[PDB]
């Protein structure tokens, strides 16, 4: 269920912060896969997120923007880790920014995205099997 | 395209 991978990753992103809001190994992989992108891969992320300035009239394009430009010429397995972190640290800025009411909206547009642009990829590719044994 | 360092290993 893609809503359920992508409300246990924001949840786990915020809990991280502090802030409160088998299927388990691919939700584990996926946790530490980001964690560990974070960390390697600041400065793909800092391109990312420059320019955000958040707002709640502005963020459904911000997404959509760095999205788009993500997945433009294809999908792999690194550019799915990138999507859940970039959602993530949206729904961190957006908390940070007492624009809390931004995080379920944000879940909804990465389920949306999830179902209808990268869902095909993930099952032509072993599915998050295939995820968990190359990244695990 | 290689755009990102994720892409590298892929
Ligand atoms: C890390 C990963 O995804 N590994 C699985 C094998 N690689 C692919 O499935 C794959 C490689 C390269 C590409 C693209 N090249 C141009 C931009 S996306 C997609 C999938």
């Amino acid at each position: 269920d893609n809503r359920e991978i992508v409300m246990k990753y924001i949840s786990y992103k915020l809990s991280q912060r502090g802030y409160e809001w088998e299927s388990e190994v691919v939700h584990q992989t996926l946790r530490q896969a980001g964690d560990d992108f974070s960390l390697r891969y600041r400065r793909d992320f800092a391109e990312m997120s420059s320019q955000l300035h958040l707002t709640p009239g502005t963020a459904y394009a911000s997404f959509a923007t760095v999205v788009e430009e993500l997945f433009r010429d294809g999908v792999n397995w690194g550019r799915i880790v990138a999507f859940f972190e970039f959602g993530g640290v949206m729904c961190v800025e957006s908390v940070n920014r007492e624009m809390s009411v931004l995080v379920d909206n944000i879940a909804a547009w990465m389920a949306t995205y999830l179902n209808d642009h990268l869902h095909t990829w993930i099952q032509d590719n072993g599915g998050w099997d295939a995820f968990v044994e190359l990244y695990g | 395209p290689i755009r990102y360092e994720w892409d590298e290993f892929c």
